[PDB]
């Protein structure tokens, strides 16, 4: 059974020949009546098995007397059978027709290599027309066509000497002609003759296919079918019905068709027929085979009378259908059920509700060996009676069974791993499921018809890695974050906020007590409030002591709920937590603080008994809520008559003409908009802290008692919209055009809907919903196609001894803090010893363990940023260590070794996806300013203007840490400078939004110079003003005769000289393009800053953001830095005299100068510098710049485009399959190997980690560094297996076959389908085993 | 770009036309005249001559006989039932031919007018037997096969003697072929002269041991050479003839096979098969072709391809075959239902029926348990594409593993049973049923084996019941009792 590897070959004819055990013969298979296996036909036992033991057909041998002994008469076997599943017979052809995917398919890989095109070659093999197999002579040529009527011209001259057919047995004669190595050498020599590109690609991929056939001994000809194998009846099978009634496959038929025309070819070969009526029936043979392997691929498919096509061969493996989706990833089970579900309230974690009949059948054979056991069923026939005698026993020996017996529960969609569990089992006098609810909070689930299903752990190790590992107590937050995901869902929450509150109204104020057993007394005996602060006194606990408890006591004036509710409270804690009204959040950071400071278990059965005295204290509360909770108030028709009379107002100005639609549509919806949150404003005023009730007092007002707003101050359910809509105006409503309407709401739900309110409602209820309908089928396709790049990836070693990665600094920018740099750090390793404010204070050698008292310590110190050992500078190759990656969070410690990851960041960002698609620069307060990567200059004002657009504005505070930060234009106004302190609220900066300036940095005089009216320009003098100056226009408008003229109005002096860039020899003058036209004319002057002219002016983002997707619009680059002039003059597009300082010029580059440029016909770039302006493009990044600077972009990019939805997941995640993205590299030099060919970055350094060390100085190459998209990242793997099972299919095994290939079962997936166990966790030390096996021989 | 090869056959069989009405009939002449001419050479070769009065009284041998052979024989049409008279009368006139034949081949050889005219009307009494059935195949094939042996041997000396001699062949051609039996030849070629014919050595032995197998044949064909190379290609083209012939007749009336074609193009199977198959049965109804009936051949091949068309429609063209008469019974039904149909305005019982048909209901629905075909595994019988049916069916054919552990335990009770028995109890009980064995041995053989006995084992038998059956070894089987 065992066995080390896999591999795919080339089947000989002959490689069949051993294959088979019979020929087959004939297209029957059976009698009509003696539902019989022919001989010779499909079914024939003689060659493919028997159905019986040991029973010839004629029963002529028999029972052993005759053991080997194959009956002559019927020519059938005697011995054993079960092998009409393996055995495949054979059929040898008349002549040979072509396989077909090494023909149709994407580049041939037949002619492809021949270097014909394939239209020759159907003119061939249709039968049309004659082609030179070998020119015998060369007057003609091996390559060259010969329709059949010149082939009669080229015939009747010579007959002879020349070899020229139409039919593989041309072509095989051509593969059996043609000599390979002549033609590799050839090629690889001329290559270096003229290796221009298209031509060294091909001249390589046929030197590739060339040595391929080489080395593998793979060849040509076994493209070309002679024998063709036939496949086991079980696979194909025919059988019957109850009602006598027969069921068939589709491909009996298709090896039934070919049957006859072989036949009928042979059969007409018998009898010396027209060569055209050959070429007909070779035409409809390899048409069937065509249609074996693919019914619908060349032309139009073929039907029964279906009038539906017959499913291909390739149909078995293919969608979801074949083997792959279907019957081998997911699969049914035995030993485990389902049913409807409900609640346990009583419940505890590892309980749960179970009808009882399901473990009853579940656990029989526990109960069977059991029953022999005790020998009340000494066998298994009176186990089973006296299961149906229904025994009492038999439910003491079921518990006696079921006690210590895990088991898991099984809610779909699962979405994470957190959306199945591992319980305990309790039984039930009933046949609904009854659970814990909280952890509907994990499945998303709700008791409004959900159902669900159960699996069993059988084996003892099953047992135990349920009861260890996805046992709950094991499981209590995400790794996605360090969220409690036990949140008190809806109820507890909102008793307990009832309970935890502070009236003054009730009674028995301020007194005193020892302690809250009393408290219980005396509020149980009908004293006292829950809800009243009244003096008590407590006894709370510390462990400031080595770990060690540190008592204390004394009093406090509180509710009495808090008091009552301090009794529950494991004895650590302050009392200022439980001090005030608690809302969820509270509840949240509260257990924080519980597993924080004590660990899980006082958390757990604390959050146990919340929830039940959440239940309790509810049930007590007193709870409805009816049409007067719902309230309106008085205030809504005066507001609503007051813009009525105001809508009219402009109703009226349009009537006369004044205003637009668009203008009075925009300040009709203000209008309402505001209108809307009057009504909102005045509803919470006067439900918020209206009720008047007396208390000692004349009047006193606290927490409402509209009994609405604590619903929502408590997290339990709804907030200030939902109650809008019920009392005030429910927002406006749309059509699903995406317009937006003009007359809102005025009634509500209290009041009632008019018949065109709820009509207009409908619409856009009805879009969202059809939405809500289609999201998930893209979320399950990506998530998908994630786990499908990043199975590879687990876990190898402690620590890769890398060399440093990552830097951490927050991402705070254009408000407060967005991730605190504690928040980054926490749990990461540091890349590097790292230093205080305090300079010099190293606190890690290299690396620690960064938990939160560094943390903290952090958070003292001002520092700002901060580097990581990076996955990416992990350097393990096929894994990594755990340093760079740190913390697993719902571990809640150091990442241990052997857990796989890729699967993790894919349900963290898969799973929540599903919801997810649904002029001036004012400083705010003070702070310290910080702008650099500056040019700049006083301006004409006395104040800032920037003149390198690098630089944008930051608040820092007085410390040195950031505050604020906001783009800053080129050359736009500032009222304030850098290395300065500035009150708030000031608008410090000013711009026309409009303008890109033009400015001058330079002084110096103008005079018109360089450009002539409609030659370069047009004259445009202003008609109203006078002044003007020779104004540029567009790059079309002008006239011919200078608009290969680049116009340049000059700066000069009195001389006439160029004013240089001021520290620079270089001349300042603007060789100005459209827009920038000039007010002043000749002879006057500019300032330095002075414009002499002026240029006036979601899902599917992600999904393109992970695809390597690419846009069209490019705000193009420097490639190189040093100055640049401009190029040739649009051809279709402008080009770009380039000039390096020290480099080389010639590198220039076809610009729509349509779109705007940066740069000017003589400004100077630094390389990486934007050139035009839209969006770019992310291989433009790695191929110019460094790395971090992109996986920083992209992470930024699309972490925003989450959080904006209020989402929140840890970086680290994203950074993992950036490492398998990467898994590429373009080779730059050459003498290792082929020269540029990408391949394995990590190979690369590993033969550079054998070859450029003293092995040599230097034989190899250097290389770049690529990137794929995701799902031919996919693709190119090692393994075609996980690449064979999804997508493209044919084409990967076609190319995996031609080079004989072979596997080794490294990814999970490919040990997974064949049973093996897992190369990772569990199986981690044992495949390891394994592995030194195979390292030990 | 039309990759329908319909397109392609259609346009190049649209290529040609038809003639009519004397090329036809001239087809005919040229055709029998080349057989008759192959004929001809079959009234040739000597002692080959006589295939005829040979298996003339081979067929006739066996004392009386008009069957299969017969039926292909003589067959002589007229511009029979066989009256067994005129065969007798016919094997006393061609053993004259012969014994006259035989005598006059020998006198001077065969250069003699009145001997190769009495050649002649041999062939002519030969030529009223028509060119008949497979049997004269054989008979060619005796003229075929021969003939690729002396064009073996040719084939074999000149690799030896061309290769070598000193100048390159031309006199070899014109030498060797005419002589081949003696070494005159060679003084014949060496009657112009030189020095470097006086040395030869060294194939002197290869010739004439060459030579050696060369009249050896002439024992087994007993005749000239001269003749042989006559005859085979005077009767090559007498075949070619009408090899050739037919094609244009073949290609003419291709029109004519789509036509009538399309009469039976009643959505049941696809073209090319049928076409093919038409074109098939066409070949037969050219090669059996009298015009001299004088009719138009549309009427001969229509029914000869007719009766292609209808049975091979009937043998191929279901999963299941089906033979004939099962077909032909089929076809009545659906005829007779369709009139019965009118008849009752309604559908016919199978009593009336039975009546009409004038047999019983018995063959009725004898034949309504046949009249259904095979519903494909995979269609959906979910309506959404949820369940095709192929996923409903469960195999009930291999075992249960509680039954497994059932029939176990039995096993293990009996053997803990037959533990407390006798030695020689147990062991008889054992070999005689092939427990514990892949054996099963049984009575004499014992005796000749152990010593006799045969009826006290049977005494032991029913003891041995005895003792165990009394219920308390019989309650380890008493619940397989319930089995
Ligand atoms: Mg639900
Ligand atoms: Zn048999
Ligand atoms: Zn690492």
């Amino acid at each position: 059974e065992e066995f080390d590897a896999i591999k795919i070959a080339l089947a000989s004819p002959d490689m069949i020949r051993s294959w088979s055990f019979g020929e087959v013969k004939k297209p029957e298979t059976i009698n009509y009546r003696t539902f019989k296996p022919e001989r010779d036909g499909l079914f024939c036992a003689r060659i493919f098995g028997p159905v019986k033991d040991y029973e010839c057909l004629c029963g002529k041998y028999k029972r052993l007397k005759h053991r080997g002994v194959i009956c002559e008469k019927c020519g059938v076997e005697v011995t054993q059978t079960k092998v009409r599943r393996e055995r495949m017979g054979h059929i040898e052809l008349a002549s040979p027709t072509a396989h077909i995917w090494f023909l149709k398919s994407l580049p041939s890989r037949i002619g492809l290599l021949l270097d014909m095109p394939l239209r020759d070659i159907e003119r061939v093999l249709y039968f049309e027309s004659y082609v030179v197999i070998e020119g015998g002579m060369t007057n003609l040529e091996r390559q060259q066509i010969l329709t059949e009527e010149q082939y009669l011209d080229a015939l009747e001259e010579f007959g002879d000497e020349f070899d020229a057919k139409m039919g593989a047995e041309a072509i095989q004669a051509l593969l059996k002609s043609m000599d390979l190595e002549q033609e590799c050498e050839q090629l690889r020599e001329e290559l270096n003759e003229t290796n221009s590109e298209t031509k060294r690609k091909k001249l390589t991929k046929r030197i590739k296919l060339l040595e391929a056939f080489v080395q593998s001994g793979n060849k040509p000809e076994w493209m070309i079918l002679t024998v063709l194998p036939v496949l086991p009846p079980d696979l194909r099978p025919l059988v019957p019905l109850d009602g006598g009634r027969f069921a068939t496959s589709d491909l009996n038929d298709l090896y039934r068709r070919v049957i006859n025309r072989n036949n009928r070819l042979k059969r007409l070969l018998d009898l010396a027929a027209p060569d055209i009526i050959v070429r007909n029936e070779k035409r409809m043979l390899q048409e069937a085979v065509d249609a074996l392997l693919d019914n619908g691929r060349r032309g139009r498919a073929i039907t029964g009378s279906n009038k539906r096509p017959l499913k291909s061969l390739a149909d078995m493996i293919k969608g979801k259908q074949g083997r792959f989706r279907q019957n081998l990833l997911g699969k049914r089970v035995d030993y485990s059920g389902r049913s409807v579900i409900t609640v346990g309230p009583y419940l505890r974690l590892h309980q749960c509700g179970l009808p009882k009949k399901m473990a009853l059948e579940l656990f029989k054979p526990f109960i069977y060996g059991k029953l022999e056991l005790r020998g009340l069923a000494t066998t298994i026939k009176a186990a089973k009676k006296m299961v149906e005698r229904e025994e009492a026993v038999v439910w003491d020996i079921l518990d006696e069974v079921i006690r210590e017996h895990p088991v898991l529960l099984n809610r779909a969609p699962t979405l994470h791993r957190l959306g199945i569990q591992a319980f305990e089992p309790v039984l039930i006098e009933g046949k609904a499921i009854q659970l814990h609810p909280l952890v509907c909070a994990a499945y998303n689930a709700d008791f409004d018809g959900d159902q669900m299903a159960v699996h069993v752990p059988l084996t003892l190790e099953a047992q135990l890695e349920a009861r260890a590992l996805m046992m709950s107590t094991n499981n209590i937050l995400s790794p996605a974050n360090g969220e409690p995901i036990i949140v008190p869902s809806q109820d507890v929450v909102l008793g307990l906020y009832y309970m935890t509150r502070d009236c003054v109204n009730a009674k028995g104020e301020g007194m005193v007590l020892t302690g809250p057993k009393e408290a219980e007394r005396l509020y149980r005996s009908g004293l006292a409030s829950l809800h009243a602060r009244v003096k008590v006194r407590i006894t709370e606990y510390e462990k400031d002591a080595n770990g060690e408890l540190v008592a204390k006591t004394s009093l406090k004036d509180t509710t009495v709920g808090r008091a009552i509710l301090w009794m529950i409270v494991p004895k650590g804690l302050p009392y200022s937590i439980v001090n005030q009204a608690l809302g969820k959040k509270a509840i949240s950071k509260m257990l924080n603080t519980c597993y924080r400071i004590l660990g899980l278990k006082p958390t757990v059965i604390f959050a146990d008994q919340i929830m039940y005295t959440g239940f309790a204290y509810a049930a007590r509360s007193g709870a409805s809520v009816g049409i007067d909770d719902m309230v309106i108030p008085e205030k809504k028709h005066e507001i609503i008559s007051e813009a009525e009379a105001e809508v009219a107002e402009i109703q009226e100005q349009f009537q006369s003409g004044l205003v637009t639609a668009g203008e009075r549509y925009n300040k009709v919806i203000d209008i309402w908009a505001a209108a809307n949150d009057r009504v909102s404003k005045a509803m919470m005023d006067n439900l918020q802290t209206e009720t008047v009730i007396n208390r000692d007092g004349q009047e006193e007002k606290q927490v409402s008692f509209n009994s609405i707003y604590m619903m929502a101050d408590s997290g339990a359910r709804g907030s200030a919209a939902q109650i809008r809509q019920l009392a005030g105006m429910r927002g406006l409503m749309a059509k699903p055009d995406g317009s937006i309407i003009e007359t809102p709401i005025t009634a509500n739900f209290r009041e009632g809907l008019n018949v065109l309110q709820y009509f207009i409602s409908t619409h856009g209820a009805r879009k969202g919903l059809a939405d809500t309908a289609l999201k998930t089928a893209n979320s399950g396709y990506l998530t998908r196609r994630l786990v499908d790049v990043a199975q590879d990836l687990v876990v190898t070693e402690d620590d890769c001894g890398t060399h440093e990665g990552i830097m951490m600094t927050p991402v705070i920018e254009g408000g407060d803090v967005k991730e605190p740099l504690r928040d980054r750090v926490l749990g990461r390793v540091t890349a590097e010893d790292v230093l205080k404010p305090g300079t010099a204070d190293i606190l890690v050698p290299r690396n620690t363990l960064l938990h939160e008292q560094w943390c903290d310590l952090l958070e003292e110190n001002s520092v700002d940023a901060v580097k990581v050992r990076s996955v990416v500078s992990c350097d393990t190759d096929f894994g990594v260590c755990a340093h760079c990656y740190g913390r697993d969070l719902a571990r809640g410690h150091i990442i241990n070794k052997g857990e796989a990851i890729g699967v993790i960041a894919a349900q963290s960002i898969g799973e929540p996806g599903t919801q997810l698609t649904m002029s001036s620069i004012q400083v705010k307060n003070k702070g310290s300013i910080k702008l650099s990567n500056v040019k700049s200059v006083v301006n004409s004002s006395g104040k800032l203007v920037i003149t390198s657009r690098n630089t944008e504005l930051k608040l820092i505070d007085e410390f040195g840490r950031t505050k604020e930060s906001y783009k800053v234009p080129y050359g736009a106004v500032l009222a304030k400078g850098d290395g300065e302190q500035v009150a708030g609220g000031e608008t410090v900066a000013n711009w026309d939004p409009h303008t890109m300036p033009v400015i001058t940095e330079v002084s110096g005089f103008v005079r018109f110079t360089d450009m002539i009216d409609g030659q370069t320009i047009t004259r445009q003098t202003d008609e109203l003003t006078g002044l003007s100056s020779l104004v540029v226009l567009d790059s079309a408008e002008r006239t011919a005769g200078g608009k290969d003229l680049r116009p340049a109005l000059k700066i000069v002096d009195a001389q006439g000289n160029d004013v240089l860039i001021p520290g620079t020899d270089m001349p300042a003058q603007y060789f100005l393009p459209g827009k920038a036209i000039v007010q002043l004319e000749d002879g006057v002057q500019i300032s330095s800053g002075d414009t002499l002219a002026r240029i006036p002016q979601g899902l599917p983002r992600v999904a393109d953001l992970f695809e390597a997707r690419r846009p069209k619009e490019p705000a193009i680059l420097a490639e190189i830095s040093g100055i640049v002039s401009f190029g040739k003059e649009t051809k279709g597009k402008r080009r770009l005299v380039i000039t390096p300082v020290d480099g080389s010029d010639p590198y220039e580059e076809m610009i729509p100068k349509w779109r705007q440029l940066n740069v000017f016909e003589g400004e100077r770039v630094e390389r990486g510098d934007v050139i035009s302006d839209g969006p770019e493009a992310p291989h433009d990044i790695l191929r110019l710049r460094g790395v971090h600077a992109v996986t920083r972009y992209i992470v930024n990019e699309v972490q925003d485009v989450y959080r904006l939805q209020g989402v929140k997941i840890n970086d680290k995640h994203i950074e993992v399959i950036v490492r398998q993205m990467l898994r590429k590299a373009t080779i730059v030099n050459a003498g290792s190997s082929d020269f540029l060919e990408g391949e394995q970055v990590e190979y690369s350094r590993v033969k550079i980690a054998n070859r450029e060390l003293e092995a040599n100085g230097k034989v190899g190459a250097t290389y770049s560094r690529d990137l794929l998209g995701i799902t031919k990242a996919s693709l190119a793997t090692e393994s075609f297996i996980s690449a064979a099972s999804f997508q493209e299919t044919t084409r990967v095994l076609t190319e995996a076959a031609v080079a004989g290939k072979r596997d080794e079962l490294r990814g999970l997936k490919e040990n997974v389908i064949v049973g093996r166990l897992i190369p990772a966790g569990t199986g981690y030390a044992y495949h390891q085993d394994r592995m030194r096996r195979r390292a030990a021989g | 770009r039309t990759t329908d090869p319909v397109r392609m056959y259609m346009r190049e069989m649209g290529t040609v036309e038809l003639l009519t009405r004397e090329g036809e009939i001239d087809i005919a002449k040229r055709i029998e005249d080349g057989i008759n001419q192959v004929q001809c050479s079959v009234a040739e070769y000597p002692e080959a001559i006589t295939y005829l009065l040979e298996q003339y009284d081979r067929v006739e041998a066996e004392e009386a006989r008009l069957s299969d052979l017969i039926t292909g024989f003589v067959d002589p049409n007229a511009e029979n039932s066989i009256d067994p008279e005129l065969a007798r009368e016919k094997f006393a006139e061609l053993r004259a031919q012969y014994v006259v034949t035989r005598d006059t081949i020998k006198a001077k050889g065969r250069s003699h007018a009145t001997a190769q005219e009495e050649i002649l009307k041999l062939s002519e009494v030969f030529k009223q037997f028509r060119l008949v059935p497979k049997q004269f195949d054989y008979l060619v094939n005796s003229m075929r096969v021969m003939m690729d042996r002396v064009r073996t041997q040719e084939r074999l000396i000149m690799k030896l003697c061309v290769e070598q001699c000193k100048m390159p062949k031309k006199n070899f051609i014109t030498l060797f072929t005419g002589n081949e039996t003696s070494d005159t030849w060679f003084n014949a070629a060496i009657a112009m002269n030189k020095p470097w014919s006086e040395k030869l050595h060294d194939v002197s032995e290869e010739v004439h041991r060459a030579l050696q197998k060369l009249q050896q044949i002439e024992e087994e064909t007993g005749l000239t050479i001269e003749q042989v190379k006559d005859i085979n290609r005077r009767m090559s083209i007498g075949e070619a003839k009408a090899r050739r012939a037919k094609k244009e007749m073949v290609e003419a009336n291709l029109r004519l096979v789509i036509s009538i074609a399309k009469k039976y193009t009643n959505r049941g199977l696809q073209f090319l098969d049928l076409i093919q198959e038409g074109n098939i049965g066409l070949m037969k109804a050219v090669d059996k072709f009298e015009y001299r009936r004088g009719y138009k051949f549309s009427t001969y091949a229509t029914w000869w391809i007719r009766q292609a068309i209808t049975r091979s429609i009937a043998d191929q063209a279901r999963t299941i075959r089906i033979p004939v008469h099962m077909i032909e019974t089929i076809n009545k039904l659906n005829r007779i239902s369709r009139q019965m149909l009118q008849e009752m305005g309604r559908e016919p019982t199978p009593e009336e029926l039975a009546e009409r048909m004038l047999m019983p209901e018995d063959k009725i629905r004898k034949v309504l348990k046949i009249a259904k075909e095979p519903i494909s595994m995979e269609t959906p019988i979910g309506d959404d594409e949820d369940s095709h049916l192929g996923d409903f069916i469960e195999d009930t054919t291999l075992e249960l593993p509680l039954d497994s552990a059932t029939t176990e335990s039995l096993r293990a009770a009996t053997h803990d049973v037959l533990a407390g028995l006798t030695a020689r109890e147990a062991k008889v009980l054992r070999m005689r049923f092939g427990i514990d064995m892949n054996t099963d041995y049984t009575l004499e053989e014992v005796g000749k084996q152990f010593d006799v006995t045969r009826e006290r084992i049977r005494q032991i038998e029913a003891k041995a019941l005895r003792k165990l059956r009394h219920p308390s070894r019989s309650e380890v089987l008493r619940s397989f009792l319930d089995d």
